[PDB]
Formats: structure tokens, sequence, C-alpha cells
């Protein structure tokens, strides 16, 4: 069989911008090889958060094509988001690729898919990978519910946390990133 | 001879290239590190190595013009070769020792034209001796005093002052001539047929040669698009090669050519480009290291613009006034349009794609399409070009994105 997605969660609340992801590398059906991996990077002079879901070749790889194209247009996510899609959708080797890409900036927030989708969350919460939905369900849940009572940073941390709790493919060691 | 101190070099820069100080800086530090040399001996005249420059940054902010200009005041001969070219992915046939060959072909139609006001004003007082000679001949047997020569002038220099106001008469003067023509012709002739006697053997060559040799400057544009780092900006290392080929140039060879064998050796090199695609770290090592001096440039502002619109000594804007004056129009740009003028550039460059300072150029000639046309009507009339003006012919354009796409 294959390696399982990592779970990754981005959220944007009261103008803080945040991305949490697990470390759990779940190989095969059931086996776990590692308990920690970095797939949330900081891109472009800490201006963007991007987490990928996938293999660190694929991972690294996409990332730069997002860079390249971010410079290639001086800060416009949406634009570069797109022009990557095009690039990803077309490339033989990545077009087939399963996972997605979470990109966000100071302002705004994007799902970006092997398949050439690019998605914009109405409510400032995006989420990918194994437990995705579970954390999505945590995210949206908290924001709606203890927006005032908690933070950006915090809400995301927690997303993941809940995930690992319902979710076999998600684990307690969380990486956390925010912009300034 | 030239030199100039570091700062001197800079300062004439800030004359036509707003900002990017760091940039300038280096290039001058290269151009003295240049001079310095000479002033050594023979050992180290030949063991020290033109401090060639790597010009990392966005497009239209002035890598090229920083070089272009540096060189004009070096009074160096200069050429900018696009890197692309030697690729031919259309597969033709490109050789790189060409480059040096064109850095001679200007190093000429540079030596030439830079010899007709040094030796022109020296031979309008030698084309006269050839007409005050046919209207009244200095009668046979000059009794040597050199002061009975300004003494033909006892009517001769009454015709000399009369060459500027009354011509078109039928005369004939001295592989020479023996020819019967007319005077407004002939006046336009002799000149030409006189620059010849202003010796042009192994002088317009040999020293034109010295030209290149002594040095200009080649600006190898885009270098980055010729090197690997995979994905979208790697086909084969059937480009890597052009970094190779290149080498020698920069790394030091002789070359075959037309007016004389040339030595690349000491030529100065300025290698451009932006590297969103790779990284300078990414050249062939060989190259990597002949690009000692590395420098960044950063994208200009709105202000930067505004300032490029006026603080350039050849200013764009002015180009207007004067151009425009010629039809009888004063034109006058407010602080506050020169503001929107820019303001637009910037807004446009941010929606379509951003081409550099470049936009102003286009934004403008468009401003004026109105004025610039009707101008010959305005005979005297004068106009106030200012924000409220600007925006009337701009705003919706800049508005219309997809138009701008075409027409800015
Ligand atoms: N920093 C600047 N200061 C003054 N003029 C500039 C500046 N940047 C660009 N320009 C002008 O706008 C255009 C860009 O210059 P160029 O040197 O060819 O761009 P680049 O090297 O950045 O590709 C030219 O007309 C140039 O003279």
């Amino acid at each position: 069989s294959s390696f399982h997605a990592t779970t990754i969660f981005a959220v944007q609340h009261k103008g803080r911008s945040a991305m949490s992801g697990d470390g759990q590398v779940t190989f095969g059906q059931a086996v776990v090889m590692k308990h920690t991996a970095r797939k949330v990077r900081k891109l472009f002079n800490g201006k963007v958060l991007a987490g990928f879901a996938g293999s660190v070749a694929d991972a690294f790889t996409l990332f730069e094509k997002f860079e390249a194209k971010l410079e290639e247009y001086n800060g416009n996510l949406k634009r570069a988001a797109v022009e990557l899609a095009k690039e990803w959708r077309s490339d033989k080797v990545l077009r087939k690729l399963e996972a997605m890409l979470i990109v966000m900036n100071q302002d705004t927030l994007l799902l970006v898919s092997g398949t050439g989708e690019v998605i914009e969350p109405d409510d400032g919460i995006l989420a990918i990978g194994s437990g995705g939905n579970y954390a999505l369900a945590a995210g949206r849940a908290l924001k709606k519910h203890a927006g005032e009572s908690m933070s950006a940073s915090e809400i995301a941390r927690a997303a993941l946390e809940t995930a690992g709790e319902i979710c076999v493919y998600t684990n307690d060691q969380i990486i956390l990133e925010e912009l300034e | 001879m030239s030199e100039m101190t570091p700062r001197e070099i800079v300062s004439e820069l800030d004359k036509h290239i707003i900002g990017q100080d760091n940039a300038k800086r280096s290039v001058a530090i290269a151009l003295r590190n240049r001079w310095r040399r000479m002033q050594l001996n023979e050992e180290l005249r030949h063991e020290v190595t033109p401090k060639n420059i790597l010009m990392i940054g966005p497009t239209g902010v002035g890598k090229t013009e920083i070089a272009r200009r540096l060189a004009k005041l070096a009074n160096a001969p200069f050429i900018k070769v696009e890197a692309t070219k030697f690729t031919e992915v259309g597969y033709v046939g490109k050789e790189v020792d060409s480059i040096i060959r064109d850095l001679t072909d200007a190093a000429v139609k540079m030596v030439r034209v830079q010899a007709i006001e040094k030796n022109r004003y020296r031979a309008e007082e030698l084309a006269e001796e050839r007409i005050l000679d046919v209207l009244i001949p200095p009668a046979k047997n000059n009794w040597g005093q050199t002061e009975q020569q300004q003494e033909p002038s006892a009517a001769r220099q009454a015709f000399r002052k009369k060459l500027r106001e009354g011509q078109l008469d039928d005369k004939e003067i001295e592989k020479q001539k023996a020819r019967k023509l007319k005077i407004k012709d002939a006046m336009k002739l002799l000149i030409e047929e006189e620059a010849a006697k202003l010796v042009n053997p192994e002088e317009l060559k040999q020293d034109a040669i010295d030209a290149v040799e002594q040095h200009g400057i080649v600006f190898i544009d885009e270098i980055d698009k010729i090197c690997k780092r995979g994905e979208s900006s790697g086909p084969d290392v059937s480009r890597e090669g052009v970094q190779r080929d290149l080498l020698p140039l920069v790394e030091g060879c002789t070359v075959s050519t037309k007016h004389g064998m040339v030595k690349t050796d000491h030529i100065l090199f300025i290698a451009s480009g932006a590297f969103q695609i790779a990284k300078p770290s990414d050249l062939i090592p060989e190259l990597q290291g002949r690009l000692p001096i590395r420098v960044e440039l950063q994208a200009l502002t709105t202000s930067d613009f505004e300032r490029i619109l006026t603080e350039p000594n050849a200013s764009i804007t002015v180009q207007y006034k004067a151009l425009m004056a010629t039809e009888g129009v004063n034109i006058e740009f407010t602080d506050s349009g020169i503001k929107r003028i820019a303001e637009a550039a910037w807004q446009v460059n941010e929606s379509t794609e951003n081409i550099g300072a470049r936009r102003l150029h286009t934004v403008l000639e468009r401003l004026m399409e109105e004025i610039s046309y009707d101008a010959s009507d305005l005979s005297g009339q004068n106009i106030t070009i200012d924000a409220d003006y600007v925006s009337k012919h701009l705003d919706a354009l800049v508005a219309d994105e997809d138009l701008s796409r075409f027409i800015l």
C-alpha cells in the first residue's frame, strides 16, 4: 500500500493567520513509521503560510513553483494560486497527484488542487489531509463558538488536537505557524 | 584619459537612473578596480582580472541602463547580447565569439563619428582655402611672410564672410578631381572629401581596436535563463552549454575578426537577469566565479516613478515640453499630475503584468494622443497638464483592465 496524507489545518481569525499540521506518518494500512514531520513551511519572506499534505519531493517541489510564481507577480496569491493550478493540472506527474495545497497570506486564503481547482473558503478556514474534516469540524466549530474566547493560533492548534482524538491517521505532535 | 573616482562615477549615474544606489556603487567599484590595474606594473597588469558583475533583479528597473550608461561615460564601446540567442531551440547555429566581433563594429561607427567634431571644426577652415582659391587666386609666387597671406584677404576675406550669405554660383575646384559643378553642392562636398585627408590609416583601426581591447563592456542579458534548476525553466542542459561556450570570453581568449585580432581578456562583463527561476548559485561553477561582484536591484516606486518622470536629466516629460514646443505649445506638468501620471503606471502595472518603469513611456505617449496630435493647431496656445487632466483621459482605461491589456 501507500503513505497516508498528513493532516493540516489553516485558519484566519480576527486578522491572525494560522496553520497547524500533525506529524504522524502513517505508512501501509496501519503501520506508523514516524511521529513528527514538517510539511508547513513559511514562504516568501514570512509573508505566506503554505502547508502541503504530501511527499516532500512533491512537497518541496510544488512549493517553489508557488514561490517562483509569487515573485512572478509581486504578492497576488489568487493570481499565482491560479497560474500554479494551470501548471500543476497540466504537468504529467503532479496532475495525477492526490493531495492539495493550502496557501494563505496576510489577507486571504486558498485551496489549490492537483486538478486545477482553486478554492476560496467563505469563512476563513481551510483544511487538508487525513483528519481534515475532523479538524474542519473543529475549526469552523470553535470560530463560530468561542471566537471571542480564543485566538487564531489557538483555534488551529486545537483543530489538529481534536482530529488526533477521533482520527487514527492524526497524531498529537502539532506544528504551528503564523504570520505577523 | 577617463578614470573618475567611485563617487564621481556614481553621481553622473544618479543623473539618469533614479535610485538603486547599491547598483551604481558596484559597477563604479568595477570601473575603478579597472583603472587601478593599469597603474601597477607588468606582473599584476596581467594577473588581475576585470571585476565582472552579476546583476540580480526584477525587470525594468534598470540593470541594462545602469550598464548602458555607465559605459557611455566611461566612454567605453558597449554591447548587450541577449542570452537566449545562442540557444537557438529553433536549432540554427550560434557561435559566441561573435559577441566580441560586434564590440568592434561599434568600436568604429563610434571612432568614426567621434572624429567628426574633433576633426570637423579643424577642416571647415580647410574647405574655405579651396574656394577662396577659385573666386580669386593668390597670384603666382608667395614671397614668404605668412602675413602676406592674410593679405590676399584685401578682398579675399571679403568673400570669406560672403560665403555664409550668398552662394549657388558655378565653380570648379582642385584620384583628385578636375570637375565642373555648383557651390551649395561642393560646399556639402569638399567637407566630406576632406575628412579623408584627415588621416584614416591604421589609426581609425589600431586605436578603434585599442577601443575594445582597452575596454568596453558587454552586458550578457538574462544569463539566468541559460541554466538549469529543473521543471518549467529546464528543457535540457542543451542550454548549460551556452554558459560553457561563454566561459572563455569572460575567462580570457583571443578572437578572430574583421578589423583586427581582439583580446577578450580584459573586457568588462555585466551579467543581468532576475532568477525567479533559479539562483545565481546555479551557474556553472566556472562562470559562477567570474561573476565576483554580485548586487541586487529592487523594484521602483510610485515615487521612484514620479521621480523618473522628472529627475532624469533627459527627463521623459521634457522630451514632451520640447517636442511639443516645436508646434508652438508650451506644456507644463503639475506636481499633481506627475503624481497621477505615475499613480497610473503603478496601478496598471499591478493588474495586467508589471513591465517596469517601462509603463510610464506607454502611459504617456497616450496621455498626449489628444495634445500630441492637435498640437500644430495650438500655435502659441498653452496647456496645463495636471491630475484633473490626466484622469480624464486615463482612469477608464486603467479602468478597463482588458483594454490596458492591449493598449498600455
Ligand atoms: N531605476 C530607474 N531609474 C531611471 N530610469 C529607469 C529606472 N528603471 C528603469 N528605468 C527606465 O525604464 C526602462 C527600464 O530600463 P532597463 O535598464 O532597460 O530595465 P531592466 O534592466 O531593469 O530590464 C528604460 O527606459 C530605463 O531607462
